[PDB]
């Protein structure tokens, strides 16, 4: 922190803390910590110093301050750097939205915002009992020195204390009895140092009050300053067996073999530093009087070394182990006053979306107001600040922060995480209300994105794995309710819209931009929540009542998209092709077997009543809805069909690319609920298809690529592979043997090819 | 009669009462520590009520539950097609529950009132929020069908409303059902103050019930009609209005931690002799349950107080939580199921090993198929295993190749050879022994520290015991037990300047202990054991030691002889010492007086007589000891001195010092120490007993017809005989 030094010797202290600090043991740092909590906020030329360590060192401690666990070896959190590190987190991230946008110190605390906000448990309960009586020496504006003590000339000593103070006194007239027959000085008249002569020898019966006042007032303020403090002193039957018990030598007596508890240590700990602040508030007037001058001693009590320590600390040990031996009990300053742990907004995670949503629209809004000024020449940001800290340290934070808690937020203690930490209810619906915000924040704003819309595009693809459908529909305020049902409405309009306009302009300006917004963005983030809520179990029962209309509109635009062919299409066809084999998992329906669609009881079309079949617009038919799409045996007439062809991954790619992915995506999740699959309702649940059709399927697309490999195939079949290896595994290892062994064989004369093989 | 005793879920069987029997070596089932069976005290316990007070809105609906309460009654007798009048008497059929309140006995229509009030009390200590809903809720009564034989005779018509369209939350419903508990246990408790004690059968001159049963054990017909009962209520309360928002499901972990005694878990390994340097080595392990279990290869050197794999003796596989155990815990393979048998391989020459869970090889976070990468030959391997509470386990050593379950499919074709499979006599099994001994005290122990200092021209010869422990973390605040490792033999028969006759002629011998300053007096206690003292408690008290009263009569009755026989005859420096807290200046010499020829233990004090004193019965072999909870590095010193008219402790211990006043400190003598650190050996063979049931008429017959003998070494010292 100090300036004088050159650039160099800057650089040389900052690597060698940053290397001390690296490598040392991580609880031993809490009182640096503390020092630097108030400091870093600042955000001064010297921060950058700080904010490297916060982020190395947190990062280092990834794992120890979220595992209830931590290291074993190195033990686990106290909760009391919890508190610290959630203040060094709060203040950071206020500090710099509010302050103005420097690029290379706001990427270099970006990293810093990421490691606090993952080294922080999201479950973390914030206490309504946190770490009070702030110890200010530290918090001195200039040298992190101000050692103000606690006042207490304003309480009294009661009276049950007087036998206390006579017998402590009793004991410090002991030990200066030995002290002045160590040094040597021994019964007289008067005291003197030259012949050893000192006339003490008298007992403390019998000393004279003003001579015993000179040992009370030591004791007086230590007696004071303990009873300000708030210790809750209790009376045992020990003291009063000294009553019933009831010049000379003092006799020996044993201090040393007592020992105390851990958290008398701590208490003692603190009353030690108050009494250091004491002696240097005596030490800062002394010196002001002198006029100049430093002292070795004048750094604070935890700047101190052990050695000057000591005196502190073993004139604490004496009066606490004579505390004991007299039987008063000293408890903590102030009992426990209430317990926010009942509410799950004092949840670490829930404040931190809480004034994450709150700044998410707020940044919405902004950008509605631009979107209404942006017609106006002015094209300057007022917010510019705001916005960008929003885009590159927010987005990337949630980002982050959903990437370290992907358990965590998936967490609800049913079993995900049954360690514990779960993320609420609630928790979980202001979640989805943010993917909302996120979508309706990213709808065609692409070109206004400078190039983050990639950033957004991952923020959205993270907050799709992040999602938990039955807790949302369980638990869920409407309003969060009616935000995700407008989203997937929305979302299947701006594709109905990209669709029309696709036909319209089927020759291949303001469309340019946006189908590029739709093939960038709602496209991926559409297939990655199709992907997770598949993966996750919850399609179906995400999927119940007019979003199932909604995905029967996604469907159909979806599958033009699989028809339509362009040049641009091709381009972005890989996109559209996982697009297709997402939303095959998504969707809940056997949408290509046709004539076993309408006998599931757990569909729209069944559930529909006749009111409001009337009350809405519909076909009537489940085939009728979605005219296009073929027969599910149609399709494998043609999947047969181009077997016998072997077309060439060059003359006709179209059809033969799009159907796999399609077909295999289907299947991997309806041959498990296919008939032999779900005993219950066998051949006449959801589907058919089984184990000896879909074997034939993979002998089918196997033999394709066989007349695929004389135009040196592509990369999506390779694609479908990665698909299929989930199948091999999925399929009985008795059709491995002797029918896919010989693929396997098949495929070893394939490995002419210098792509990879399986 | 004792089969009345047995739980009515469980038949009365005659078992071993040790837990091994002779069978197979490969079926033996091995066994961890047992769970503790506290469920055989049923105390019925109630949740305390009494001190809290009704909230105001339960106060004012009070009356409204009176009448609940009331119509629950009228409902219960009337739907069942009883009727009404004074008698309670089931045969004719004759009930005043039917009836208002008013002709109803106020007593126990009182009682119900207020059972039904801190059942909603009993809600609220459970953390249900029994409040209104709205004014609606209680404004609003449906009427229910009342024919004839529903009518009732009292006004409180039982129509207040249908409960289908009211539903009772699965936490609610499981918080009744805990109520319905507790309500049993209330009626429990109220037949233990009657004095009601269990029996299967039921009667009423003894006065025994098997009603008294914990919930679990109850019958599922009076589960039911309380049940009933109880669940009516709760949603009649509901149907008042008084929505109840029901206190989160808080999860419990039982922690598993029930075992008897301070026993963990339970080591079983083979005999150290059976160590192996070189070859490919096999074995299997067969769990019987899943659960906290350990298996793998242990040095000789293996220590079964400490856990497998926690150090380097042992080489270990924990599927529990999947982790492969060598001075550490790394995630190593899966986890296994009940039946799941999992087979050790060990390569000396490659010095690799891995294991096996029904045949496929298990596999480390790599991919490599290795447990352990490396490590030194050293003195050898030999199989172990370790089981947690309330773990069976199978350890199969494949002396018949036969019996090996998937050694063919996975350890034949590598090479792997099973670990008897050339043995003649089964594998001798070493097991971690239950029953604490006495042993000298290591040098090297990390906690107790015992130095030897002579005898000088004015001081006696002295044992200190010293904790090294103190001043660092690690230091074990639990009562240590000492012994002197030699004995005094009391009289074959008791019959019925000092002098230098007297005391040659006497049999009383001393012994005192100095207790430090600063250690605390009544964490020490001093005094004599016996051999037969096993007993290792955290917490020690003079009144939890065991004692018999062994009374012989004569032939009307009349007790002419009364024996008291304990293991422990010591007391406690707290009490002997007078001053109190005062005292821990400096001092504190307890002296132990015995004599020999009566058999009367006396202790003195800083130079006083205590009260306390102890007959022991002849041939008695007491050992010196001293039971202490260190509280300061010092902690106690045995000085082995004299007093007036009192041998000294060296003349009674040895005989060649027997005429010798000067005390001695032989270097037999030496401190020795309680602790869990020893094996034991399973014996090869077992007595062939056999048992069944003859008949009811006969009962249930024992026999065993095959004498088995094995030599006893007998150390002489310490009164003790091993095998
Ligand atoms: N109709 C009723 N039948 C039984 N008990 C009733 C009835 N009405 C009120 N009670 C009350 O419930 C109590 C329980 O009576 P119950 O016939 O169940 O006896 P018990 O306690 O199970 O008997 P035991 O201890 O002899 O097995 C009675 O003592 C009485 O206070």
């Amino acid at each position: 922190k100090g300036c004088s030094l050159t650039k160099a010797q800057r650089d040389s202290i900052e690597v060698c803390l940053l290397s001390i600090c690296g490598q040392l043991r991580p609880s031993m740092m809490q009182h640096l910590l503390r020092r630097l909590v108030f400091d870093v906020p600042l955000l001064n030329e010297h921060a950058k110093m700080p904010l490297k360590l916060l982020t190395n060192h947190y990062e280092r401690c990834w794992k120890y301050y979220c595992l209830p666990g931590g290291w074993g070896n190195f033990g686990a959190a106290s909760e009391e750097e919890l508190h610290l590190s959630r203040k060094l987190f709060w203040g950071i991230f206020d500090a710099l939205s509010q302050k103005k946008y420097e690029q290379e110190l706001f990427k270099l605390a970006l990293p810093c915002l990421s490691a606090v906000a993952g080294a922080l448990p999201p479950d973390y309960m914030e206490s309504n009992y946190v770490s009070m009586m702030e110890k200010q020496s530290s918090m001195d504006s200039e040298g992190n020195f101000n050692p103000q003590p606690v006042d207490t000339s304003n309480i009294t000593i009661p009276e049950k204390l007087e036998y206390f103070i006579n017998k402590y006194a009793e004991h410090s007239h002991d030990k200066w009895s030995m002290d002045k027959l160590a040094n040597g000085w021994i019964y007289g008249e008067i005291y003197s140092d030259s012949s050893k002569v000192q006339p003490l020898m008298k007992p403390y019966k019998l000393l004279s009050e003003k001579e015993k006042e000179i040992y009370r007032w030591p004791i007086k303020e230590s007696l004071k300053t303990m009873l300000a403090w708030g210790w809750r002193i209790e009376r045992t039957r020990e003291g009063d067996s000294m009553a019933l018990y009831n010049g000379y030598s003092p006799r020996a007596i044993d201090m040393s073999n007592v020992t105390l508890s851990r958290d008398l240590h701590a208490m003692a700990e603190m009353m030690a530093e108050n009494y250091h602040n004491i002696w240097a508030k005596k030490k800062k007037m002394e010196l002001e009087s002198k006029g100049g001058g430093n002292h070795p001693l004048l750094v604070p009590y935890d700047t101190l070394t052990a050695k000057e320590k000591a005196k502190d600390r073993e004139k604490a040990q004496d009066i606490l182990k004579f505390l004991q031996i007299n039987g008063y009990a000293v408890s903590r300053g102030f009992k426990d006053l209430e317990l926010d742990t009942p509410s799950i907004e004092k949840r670490f995670a829930y404040s931190f979306l809480q004034q994450l949503i709150r700044y998410v629209d707020e940044a919405h809004q902004y950008i509605l107001e631009f979107d209404g000024g942006s017609r106006g020449k002015g094209e300057h940001f007022p917010y510019e600040q705001e916005i960008k800290f929003f885009a590159k340290v927010v987005l990337p934070l949630i980002d982050q922060y959903f990437k370290n808690h992907r358990l965590y937020f998936l967490s609800a203690a049913s079993r995900p995480l049954c360690s514990g930490g779960h993320a609420s209810n609630k928790e979980k619906e202001m979640v989805t209300s943010l993917f909302c915000k996120l979508g309706v924040l990213v709808r065609h704003r692409i070109s206004l994105f400078g190039n983050d819309a990639t950033s957004i595009v991952n923020c959205l693809h993270i907050l799709g794995q992040t999602l938990d459908a039955r807790t949302v529909m369980k638990t869920g305020l409407e309003s969060v309710k009616s935000a995700l049902r407008a989203f997937l409405d929305n979302a299947a309009e701006d594709l109905e819209k990209t669709m029309e306009n696709l036909k319209q302009g089927q020759f291949t300006k303001g469309v340019t931009q946006i189908i590029n917004y739709t093939t960038v963005a709602l496209l991926p983030m559409l297939s990655s929540l199709f992907e997770h809520i598949g993966q996750h179990q919850f399609g179906e029962d995400l999927i119940l009542e007019d979003v199932q209309v909604s995905c029967y509109r996604i469907l159909t635009s979806l599958y033009a998209l699989g028809t339509s062919k362009s040049i641009y299409v091709e381009r972005q066809r890989s996109a559209l092709g996982e697009c297709l084999a997402a939303f095959a998992g998504a969707f809940p329906v056997a949408f290509l077997e046709t004539h076993l669609d309408k006998h599931n009881i757990y569909s729209i079309y069944n559930t529909k009543s006749s009111r409001e079949r009337a009350a809405l617009s519909l076909p009537t038919n489940v085939e009728d809805v979605c005219p296009n799409i073929p027969s599910l045996e149609k399709l494998m007439e043609e999947i047969v069909e181009l077997a016998e062809s072997g077309i060439r991954y060059t003359q006709m790619p179209h059809v033969m690319e799009v159907i796999l992915p399609m077909l295999c995506s289907y299947m991997s999740r309806w041959w498990e609920h296919g008939p032999e699959n779900n005993p219950e309702r066998a051949e006449m649940c959801c589907t058919a298809l089984n184990s000896e059709h879909m074997n034939t399927l993979l002998g089918n697309i196997l033999k394709i690529i066989y007349n695929n490999l004389g135009i040196d195939e592509g990369a999506w079949m390779k694609r479908l592979a990665v698909f299929s290896q989930p199948i091999i595994n999925k399929v009985k290892p008795q059709l491995l043997k002797t029918h896919f062994l010989p693929l396997m064989e098949k495929l070893k004369k394939k490995a002419a090819t210098v792509v990879s093989e399986e | 009669p004792c089969y009345e005793a047995v739980l009515p879920k469980e038949k009365l069987k005659v078992e071993h009462s040790r837990e091994y029997k002779q069978e197979r070596t490969y079926t033996r089932d091995l066994l961890g520590p047992t769970v503790s069976l506290t469920q055989a005290a049923f105390t019925p316990i109630p949740v305390d009520t009494s001190q809290i007070v009704l909230p105001p809105h339960l106060e004012r609906i009070r009356e409204k539950l009176a009448e609940n309460i009331h119509e629950l009654w009228v409902m219960n007798k009337i739907e069942l097609g009883w009727q009404y009048g004074p008698v309670r008497d089931d045969n004719k059929r004759q009930h005043p529950c039917l009836v208002e309140f008013s002709k109803l006995p106020e007593q126990e229509r009182n009682y119900n009132l207020q059972m039904s009030l801190e059942t909603l009390k009993t809600l609220l200590a459970l953390g249900c929020h029994v409040g209104i809903s709205d004014e609606h809720a209680e404004d609003k009564v449906k009427k229910m069908k009342l024919p004839k034989n529903y009518q009732l005779t009292s006004g409180y018509k039982p129509a207040p409303m249908d409960l289908s369209f009211i539903k009772l939350t699965p936490s609610q419903e499981a918080m009744v059902d805990k109520l319905a508990e507790n309500a049993h246990n209330v009626w429990a408790r109220d037949r233990i103050r009657q004095g009601w004690t269990y029996g299967i059968q039921q009667d009423v001159k003894n006065r025994r019930n098997p009603r008294l049963v914990p919930y679990t054990l109850l019958d599922d017909r009076t589960k039911k009609s309380n049940k009933d009962s109880l669940r009516e209520a709760v949603r009649t309360l509901l149907g008042y209005g008084y929505n109840l928002e029901a206190p989160d499901q808080d999860h419990a972990a039982r922690a598993e931690v029930c075992s008897g005694t301070g026993e963990r878990f339970r080591i079983f390994r083979a005999e150290k002799t059976y160590a192996v340097k070189a070859g490919r080595w096999y074995f299997e392990f067969e769990t019987v349950t899943a659960g906290d279990m350990r298996v793998g290869w242990s040095r000789p050197g293996c220590q079964p107080d400490q856990e497998l794999g926690s150090d380097e003796r042992a080489f270990a596989f924990d599927g529990f939580k999947a982790q492969r155990w060598h001075q550490g815990n790394e995630h190593y393979g899966r986890s296994w199921q009940a039946g799941d048998v999992v087979g050790c391989m060990v390569d000396m020459n490659e010095h690799t090993m891995m294991f096996t869970l029904n045949g496929e090889i298990l596999l480390d976070d790599s991919g490599s198929e290795l447990a352990f990468k490396d490590f030194d030959v050293g003195d050898g391997f030999i199989p172990v295993c370790s089981l947690g509470v309330a773990q069976v386990g199978r350890m199969n050593f494949g002396k018949d190749v036969s019996t090996l379950k998937y050694f063919t499919i996975c350890g034949l074709q590598e090479g792997y050879e099973p670990f008897a499979v050339n043995t003649n006599r089964d594998i001798t099994m070493w097991l971690s022994k239950r029953l604490p001994q006495f042993l000298q005290v290591p040098s090297n122990h990390e906690h107790i520290e015992v130095t030897r200092i002579d005898g000088t021209i004015d001081s006696s010869p002295c044992l200190k015991v010293t904790q090294k422990s103190f001043g660092s973390q690690n230091s074990n605040t639990d009562i240590m037990f000492y012994r002197l490792s030699m004995p005094i033999e009391c009289a074959e028969v008791f019959s019925k300047r000092d002098d230098y006759d007297f005391l040659m002629q006497t049999s009383t011998y001393y012994y005192s202990v100095r207790i430090f300053p600063g250690q605390e007096p009544a964490n020490v206690w001093v005094g004599w054991i016996t051999s037969d003292f096993h007993q290792y408690d955290t917490g020690f008290d003079l009144d939890r030691v065991r004692t018999v009263t062994v009374t012989l009569g004569d032939e009307k009755g009349k007790v002419h002889e009364s024996i008291k026989r304990s293991n422990c005859y010591m007391v406690c420096a707290g009490e002997s010492m007078s001053p109190g807290q005062g005292r821990n200046n400096n001092g504190l010499e307890i002296g132990c007086v015995v004599d020999a020829a009566s058999g009367l233990l006396t202790f003195i004090a800083n130079g006083k007589e205590l009260s306390t004193y102890y007959q022991v019965e002849p041939s008695t072999k007491l050992f010196p000891a001293v039971f202490a909870q260190a509280t300061s590095p010092n902690v106690f010193q045995f000085e082995l001195g004299r007093i007036k008219n009192v041998m000294p402790l060296s003349a009674g211990l040895f005989k060649s010092e027997h005429k010798n006043p000067v005390p001695q400190c032989p270097p037999r003598l030496h401190v020795q120490f309680l602790s869990h650190v020893l094996w034991s050996r399973m014996p090869n063979q077992f007595l062939k007993v056999d048992v069944s049931r003859i008949s009811e008429r006969q009962g249930w017959l024992v026999q065993c017809l095959d004498p088995l003998q094995f030599m006893s070494l007998h150390i002489p010292e310490e009164n003790r005989s091993v095998d």
